[PDB]
């Protein structure tokens, strides 16, 4: 059983919809949400086009020209608890 | 000359300009607002423009229509009903916990009337507003010769839909 | 987005839909089905571009909440890009 | 017409609008606040909105309920008791060293009443407040014909819990 | 009813509210400040708070106690002593060269008294201040029916130690 | 979200203090991240 | 740009025209036509 901390109790009268909780095998921490929280995700696509060409077999050439998918990033958070 | 004055008097006397005591207001939740009401000021929308500088001159272009407001100053009886009504209406906009309700629950309609002769009325404007707040109340000791008064100020919801409201508001 | 009648299908559902459109699907059988898919962008009624790839996304978490816990308003910031270099004759058609 | 005026006068006579000297206030530690009190000014919460611009129109959405404040203007006796009470109340909020106490110690309750006919009272509002400050006092040489006076201003603690307080405050 | 009025008159008459001419002030370096003084305004400390936004609600927490000030408006005799005293006191705070002295040299104490009946006094407040400045003096030609006057304004040193001063100040 | 990793933390040292020396208010700035690249079907479940 | 009589000719066609002038033409047979075309600039009436 983890150990509680923070504002977990309901004596203050704020709804649980306005709180954050961080839980692991040892601790449980509760806090509010401040004015500058956000959630961000991003993906990578590849800048310079190209030249000496254009084109009027044909399909493969265009596929190479099309932007390529390179990789991604897991979601990140910025949470000012209080 | 005096002939022009006589003609102007003749034309002016015939047409009856409206006086300042011909207003009438109906609110959805008071059923008696007309007797309690004393003052009211309202403006619905205002066109906002942008100034563009070209060389040594200026040209404007309209961009927006800003929202308006309604405020009223009502008298109250002993064991106040108007203050309780305003308190209950204000409470619904945001729950004490910190949560907000959907728009249909707290909106209300206010109607401004004009008085024709022989006790007939026409509609001047219709607006949908939420209670906002009341400014301040004094309750002084020496106010022996004055009645109670407090201002109630509302704010319009959206400029796209001024009067018409959803089905939930209409049918209750 | 701002909710007026039903918060879930207006404000709390659109964010999830965008979050699903930005992500890949690695459990599909074909190779082409695993790449994040591309969307069609139509700004108003007069600018239309096809094969647009979503690159970034963001939204805030301090928006007003309903009594059931769903957003009554939000704002999403997006960055979008084309998938190829356009010719002079083709880019005029987009308008 | 005069018939309409007569009917309106008959309606107006029956209903009694409240006068401005019907207020009543009680403070927790004064025990005699009603005699010393002269004026009050209270507003509890006010609703705040955000204007969202869409194309050429605007829509608003409520966000908050901002807190309020209470001020009052008490007369004082020779060998001031109200003043000493205010200094003692202020001193508990922040210690002279620079450390603060837990909220349960310095908070206090103020009740504002409404006076019905035949000396019966009903509660208008209840708030939890801390003493804040008192602005300025003059004590002029030439004020031969005036009594002493000074304003006391309080601030509401939390909008989530306006009236109910912790068990520690209730049981002493 | 009139019985309540009679009881209120009976209770009100017995208790003597303090009047506005009962103040008295003693300054360390004037020995005659009581005769020259005409006005005085003072506030010692004021609690300052911070508003924290949580969701759709607000909670406050006290943080500070801001310092105060004392200002007085004194009359003066021919061959002014009060102006010379204020000039000398002001000069010690900062040397004309541009150097400052240690706090013990320029600080002084001001005491505010309350007047009981039969010419007895009690202490209201004690503050340690430095002379700051005097606002402005006019000396007009047509002021044939008025005496000279000028304001002197002081500022408190530190909120931690209001009245008690170092040994150097006490023993001279 | 399950399996998040904390990668930064900060808090103030000029907060109001109690007579026994404990804080009465503070604020913590946190930076958090997921631990894997989410699929289209998985990320919807988080909502 | 600001429209006074016909919005399409004055405000919404100029942007499309500029977006056409900025881009190349890669379906052309010759090599000189594949680079984006160059423009003549005249600032007022006195700088060419």
């Amino acid at each position: 059983a983890p150990i509680a901390y923070g504002v977990y109790s309901q004596a203050d009268g704020v709804s649980p919809y306005l709180k954050v909780t961080l839980t692991n095998s040892q601790y449980q921490v509760t806090g509010y949400i401040s004015q500058g929280a956000a959630m961000n995700m991003a993906q990578n696509w590849e800048s310079m086009g190209s030249v000496s060409g254009a084109l009027g077999t044909t399909s493969v050439a265009r596929w190479n020209s099309l932007m390529v998918w390179e990789g991604g990033t897991p979601p990140t958070f910025t949470l000012p608890v209080t | 000359e005096r002939e022009v004055g006589k003609l102007t008097s003749i034309i002016m006397n015939k047409m009856l300009f409206a006086q300042g005591w011909q207003f009438s207001v109906e609110v959805d939740g008071l059923e008696g607002a007309d007797f309690f009401a004393k003052d009211i000021t309202y403006h619905d929308y205002s066109i906002e423009y942008e100034t563009i500088k070209i060389g040594g001159g200026n040209i404007l272009q309209p961009t927006e229509r800003s929202p308006g407001q309604i405020t009223m100053m009502v008298r109250d009886t002993v064991d106040g009903l108007v203050l309780d009504w305003f308190k209950t209406a204000k409470s619904r906009v945001i729950n004490p916990d910190g949560t907000g309700n959907i728009p249909s629950q707290y909106l209300l309609n206010v109607r401004i009337y004009r008085l024709l002769s022989s006790g007939l009325t026409k509609l001047e404007n219709e607006m949908t507003v939420f209670p906002v707040t009341t400014g301040d109340v004094t309750y002084a000791r020496d106010q022996v010769t004055e009645f109670k008064s407090f201002p109630m100020t509302f704010a319009l919801h959206s400029t796209f839909n001024q009067s018409s409201s959803s089905l939930a508001s209409l049918l209750g | 987005f701002i909710a007026l009648n039903n918060p879930f299908i207006e404000v709390s559902g659109a964010i999830a839909a965008l979050t699903a459109m930005i992500s890949p699907e690695l459990k599909a059988a074909n190779v082409g089905g695993q790449i994040p898919e591309r969307v069609t962008l139509n700004i108003g009624r007069r600018i239309n571009i096809t094969d647009v790839a979503i690159q970034d996304l963001s939204f805030d978490l301090d928006a007003p909440r309903d009594s059931n816990g769903y957003f009554l308003k939000n704002t999403v910031n997006l960055q979008l890009t084309g998938s190829s270099i356009y010719n002079s004759s083709d880019i005029v058609r987009a308008f």
